[PDB]
């Protein structure tokens, strides 16, 4: 009696609580340097108390390079799908500074790319339009549920793995530029004529034009205009976080 | 007008001319089913929506008014009086019954 | 009951977790984050310096919390101290107040998420939800509402931004940093607009509402 | 509550259609460490009150016992706290 | 809370900095394009003296209707920190 | 705005249809549909005032009352039938 | 003295402005319907809602101010002072009716 | 309005098709597709109302009346039968 | 003045300034009914609206002063007197009565 | 073309494409195909299942045969990513269920 | 898009299979519908996609038992990961060849 058994209690809420918190310390909202790390720590260990009773308890011990390979395999999975998660957000971003920088708003990267004068004020902008899209959508419950549901499709105990789903993840990286040019399209082609017409100025009494009378103009047009494309990025968002989540269902397994 | 001043195709200044025209219209719908009934001339609906507090959790509820003009001598039934309230309560979202007041040309309270 | 001996060992014991129930089962989280946001915003990440930042949630947090507290200590803390209670029912009778606070401010999707995760059987009512259930669900939402809290912050800050570069940019006047010009507009706006009353009243409405 | 007399019967539902913790644990083993202690307590106040069949070698014994039992829940605890320092100490 | 609400948040916002920077823009624009007649009617080319007027301009633009941007975000920050904790989810 | 704009749209169908029920010669539906809640607790029932005109002398069946009460519960988002009122054009709830 | 009256004002409108001028617009209508009531000549009605002051323990209520010309000697009825109350309290959010104050041509306090 | 639009068009085919129906001379089609809630107890489900004018002495046979079911629950995603009203140019409920 | 007065706004309004215009507004219109009283030629009314603060111990209410011009010998009813405090503190947010003093043509206090 | 528009056209689409090989069928004069697709949510376990309404018109006394019913029942749920065959409803000109 | 490219890969090769198929002598003309499987936002579970096959023959020109065989593999083949117990082969009149 009085037994309490400490190493089936660690090994059964170990491995859970190494995935929970390598997706928690990725995952984007529940990544913010915000949270303080002690609500993340509480929030992962609690998670872990509710589903570690279910799973079957792993035995290899702590001091063996086996527990090594278990610990990189979780942390590559959080990983994994925390950064998968990341990259519509990264595509946002995208397409508002390209916006952005279509308006002028930054035009020193032109002639001193990288030189420490960079405001992608439209990036930010639709970065946190996004995020609070995301929170209503309730992306984050359903990063948590698929986190609990890659136990089924891939056990704690180490498995062997393949090799191309990787490239998915990185050809992810596409996905980015490919959704970014549409959403610009909806303005930047419009915004783009808006140049062709201050061209057809010049074409006129020589100098005279553009630095002087094409800048206000191009910058209230895009103004107004992604003003009025802003409804437009909801359907879009679902599109993307839609696109994200059934590849990672589709490349995890 | 109702949705009609809404169909104006007018800028509306901001969210608060928004909630204005929309309770304009309501009350001027409601007016007008009030009117088509048989005994009822005209009639005239006055909404208020309520607001909350600052720290109080505690609630109140929506008021509305409304005065008739009757057909030379169209008394309003007591059945009248009551469709007339349902209708305007279930017209405003949680109003009440009993913050509907029924008046006619002539001062007389038809409901309590 | 237990031995005196127990009972002593149990309550320096959990005098420890004070941290974690001040973190996970209280108000503090939501404050905490929406500052956090608001200094991000602002431009200055270290103005008011971490410490007067988390004596005002401290304030914050004793007054919003003052009806939980004292509902627990008249129905627990009370009898408890009067040798009516046992220990081991007290903990039990002063759980409940701070569960349904922090029930009421969680959401249904969130419950119905960690409710299934549980694996456990239909939930017909909030009375049949356990404590296993509850808390990470608060926890979620009270990330959630920080959060949304915090993002509805953050516009008008980087609105002045947008503003002030594109009145810079309007003049040709392209190698000047909006950054610096915007945050003495972003402190004028946040001094005029009673940047904290304000702030300080919404979030209290926010806990209750 | 009536309406937890349905929540059970509907329990019991759920029971026909289908066909313990670390902190039960804890909780246990305090009471175990409590209830000897109460004991070892109990039968030397009968050994003080003068009641026959009690012999002194025996609430001595108990007693004894009684401290070492309650002396392995303090190094129990003791531990228990430093593990959990430990844990919340972890950066993530 | 519904997503709705959301982009109606972004759209008000931005329409709010779309009024608060019209009017310089505008104006800036304005006399940008009048110097620029005037210098082709005129035949004189240098592209510094449109940079002049429009310093001018857009500073008197401050002067006029300052108050009125001051007095327009102001409200916009004081009516949405008042509505925020009924947009909560 | 937008959500205004589709209660008007509901309520005008909804009139249209039941115009169209032979014994009904105009119809005026009135929407209240309240704030919705994602919490734990906060939620409400919305609600239903339908005034009809009859032809002259077409009194509707006990059995029409039902199908108008039917179709305009349906036709909003959790609205229990028990919230509709339908009323005629001389102040009688046929409800 | 019309709803439609204040529905212009340009821009540059300080919300102070849109309230006071709904204010304005509130009382415009409510005097009109109080002058078709029968009796009534014309109505003037003035309201006072307090703007809310996180000052006072709980929240202060508005009032109401209502002048009434009657026509050559038609006395306004008991029943008929009560409706008038009703009506101006609704339309008031949070209007307790104890604060409406109705008055005749010759001051005289029907209320 | 993206979902709104999808209503209407929905709504719109549902009701050509029940026209196309020997018996039917013209049908309409209220949708009401709202959002659910867990551990609400007894929450509630997607709901129809159909109303159909007859041709002349034109009645639907119960097949009829079951197979107008069938199709609209199957049309709505979620949509339990039972949650389908039908009902005649007179006010009778068919359902 | 009054209503009149708040309609040709330039941008140019300070809050202070919108403020002092609804004060002048009010008293205006004020003025304007209790002249529309029979025996009342001509009235002046003055609005003191001013800081709320918390402290119990110094709290200073709002004030209201109002002089009336009699037609000749048109001397005021003990309830004239009466209506006219009720007009005045009824249109002044929070105006307790007894700090409406109203005053006749010859400098007679009418109120207390 | 929005995400969602791309989805209701392909939806759209099959229904199409469906009715049209119903049609060719010898006693089918023409065909109807309505499409119900389910919702995924993070408040259920497993999806509702997709359903399928179609309406056959015969030709002037074609009734078709029980095998001419199944197969096609087996047709509409095959074109549809887990459609259960029991959620497919087959009904004719005069509103008979042929399922 | 994607989700077009996707659209249209499908529709090309339904095309091209009911060409082969109507090419064999006993058939007039083919009608190939494939239901290629889908992804989920959560939880891993393969769907063996589908197709079914409508054929018309030729006055008269019944389809042999080897032929249902031989339409049945190409359609498999020509669908990545299709089972044939998942192809379904119809005639003109409704009767199931498969």
């Amino acid at each position: 009696v009085t037994s309490e058994q400490w190493l089936y209690w660690l090994h059964l809420y170990f491995w859970p609580l190494l995935r929970v918190l390598a997706l928690i310390s990725t995952a984007p909202i529940l990544s913010e340097r915000a949270i303080p790390k002690r609500v993340k720590l509480g929030l992962g260990i609690m998670i872990t108390l509710v589903i570690a009773p279910s799973l079957p308890a792993n035995d290899t011990p702590l001091f063996s390079i086996a527990a090594l390979w278990l610990a990189m395999q979780q942390i590559l999975i959080g990983i994994a799908l925390g950064f998968t998660m990341q990259f519509a957000f990264a595509a946002v971003r995208t397409a508002g500074e390209f916006i952005g920088l279509q308006m002028g708003l930054s035009f020193a990267t032109f002639v001193d790319p990288g030189s420490h004068l960079n405001m992608p004020v439209l990036a930010r902008i639709m970065d946190m339009l996004a995020m609070l899209l995301f929170l209503t959508f309730n992306g984050h419950l359903w990063l948590i549920s698929l986190l609990v549901d890659t136990f089924h499709t891939l056990p704690i105990g180490s498995n062997p793995v393949n090799s191309n789903a990787f490239m998915a993840l990185a050809r992810a990286g596409g996905l980015i530029f490919l959704n970014g040019l549409m959403l610009a399209l909806p303005v930047i082609t419009l915004l783009l004529t808006l140049n062709l017409a201050l061209g057809l100025l010049n074409r006129m009494a020589p100098q005279l034009s553009i630095f002087v009378i094409g800048f206000p103009l191009t910058l209230t047009v895009g103004i107004m205009l992604m003003a009025a494309l802003m409804p437009l990025i909801a359907p879009f968002c679902e599109h993307l976080f839609s696109e994200i989540f059934n590849l990672l269902a589709d490349i995890v397994s | 007008v109702g949705f009609e001043l809404l169909d104006q195709e007018k800028f509306g200044i901001s969210q608060f001319s928004e909630q204005v025209n929309y309770q304009r219209a309501l009350e001027g719908e409601l007016a007008r089913t009030i009117e088509t009934l048989g005994p009822v001339k005209s009639a005239r609906v006055h909404l208020a929506m309520p607001k909350p507090s600052l720290f109080v959790r505690e609630q109140k509820s929506p008021s509305a008014s409304v005065t008739v003009t009757l057909e030379p001598g169209r008394a309003l039934d007591e059945g009248q009086i009551s469709a007339v309230v349902h209708l305007v309560s279930s017209a405003v979202a949680g109003l009440p019954p009993g913050n509907v007041t029924l008046v006619d040309q002539s001062g007389h309270l038809l409901t309590q | 009951s237990w031995s005196l001996s127990v009972q002593t060992l149990v309550f320096i014991t959990s005098l420890t977790f004070l941290p974690a129930i001040l973190l996970m089962m209280t108000s503090f989280t939501r404050i905490i984050i929406v500052f956090g946001l608001l200094r991000n915003a602002l431009g200055t990440p270290s103005a008011p310096p971490n410490q007067v930042l988390l004596g005002l949630a401290l304030f914050l947090t004793f007054f919003i919390m003052s009806p939980v507290i004292d509902k627990i200590y008249v129905d627990a803390y009370q009898p408890f101290s009067e040798q009516k209670i046992s220990m081991q029912e007290a903990l039990d009778k002063g759980a409940q107040p701070l569960r349904a606070f922090m029930l009421r401010q969680t959401r249904e999707a969130d419950l119905a998420l960690f409710a299934r995760l549980a694996n456990s059987g239909p939930l017909q009512g909030p009375e049949a939800v356990p404590m296993r259930i509850l808390l990470p669900a608060y926890v979620t939402s009270e990330l959630k509402t920080a959060f949304q809290i915090g993002f509805t912050i953050f516009i008008p800050f980087l609105i002045i931004d947008l503003v002030i570069a594109s009145v810079l940019m309007a003049l040709g006047m392209m190698m000047v940093p909006p950054a610096t010009i915007a945050l003495p507009f972003k402190l004028m706006l946040f001094v005029l607009v009673d940047g904290w009353q304000l702030l300080m009243g919404s979030l209290a409405q926010s806990f209750y509402s | 509550a009536i309406q937890g007399i349905e929540g059970v019967i509907s329990q019991l539902q759920a029971t026909a259609m289908a066909a313990v913790s670390f902190a039960g644990q804890l909780h246990a083993a305090l009471d175990r460490i409590s209830d000897r202690q109460a004991a070892a307590r109990v039968q030397a106040e009968k050994f003080t009150l003068g009641e026959p069949g009690i012999a002194l070698n025996d609430v001595m014994a108990d007693m004894q016992k009684a401290s070492v039992s309650m002396q392995m829940g303090i190094q129990v605890r003791n531990k228990l706290v430093a593990a959990y320092q430990e844990v919340m100490s972890m950066q993530v | 809370m519904t997503p709705e609400s959301v982009m109606m948040m972004g759209t008000e916002a931005m329409k709010v900095a779309l009024a608060l920077a019209a009017p310089l823009l505008l104006v800036a624009l304005i006399t940008g394009l009048i110097i620029s007649i005037l210098q082709a009617a005129t035949q004189i080319n240098e592209m510094t003296l449109s940079f002049i007027p429009k310093i001018v301009a857009v500073f008197i633009a401050i002067i006029v209707a300052g108050p009125w941007m001051l007095n327009l975000l102001l409200d916009y920050v004081r009516t949405l920190f008042s509505n925020l904790p009924y947009i909560i989810g």
